[PDB]
């Protein structure tokens, strides 16, 4: 599995045409705010293709 | 008035367009700049 190519897995809204998002903010899936730490409803936004 | 900053958080966490016109040089950058609490340029 290769670890060099990633893709954005979560986003609260869809991208506009030709928009480029490379932010690594922890996606908040719940109501509780993530403080940079992963956990329940707090996941890393990028995933590797492998 | 010598420049403009465009973005969402302006805190190096996202990309922010920076336009500065210094005398005769227009400079445009899209770097992840770390801006001050109150950005300004001194004379
Ligand atoms: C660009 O950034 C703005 C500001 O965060 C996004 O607008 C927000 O979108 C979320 C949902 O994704 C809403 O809950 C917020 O209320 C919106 N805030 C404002 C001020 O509009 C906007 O969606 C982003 N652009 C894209 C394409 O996602
Ligand atoms: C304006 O800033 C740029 C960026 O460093 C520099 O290269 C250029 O010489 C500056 N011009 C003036 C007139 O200060």
């Amino acid at each position: 599995g290769n670890y060099n190519y990633l893709y954005r897995l979560f986003r609260k809204s869809n991208l506009k045409p030709f928009e480029r998002d490379i932010s690594t903010e922890i996606y908040q899936a719940g109501s509780t705010p993530c403080n940079g730490v992963e956990g329940f409803n707090c996941y890393f936004p990028l995933q590797s293709y492998g | 008035i010598r420049g403009w900053i465009f973005g969402t958080t302006l805190d190096s966490k996202t990309q922010s367009l920076l336009i500065v016109n210094n005398a005769t040089n227009v400079v445009i950058k899209v770097c992840e700049f770390q801006f001050c609490n109150d950005p300004f340029l001194g004379v």
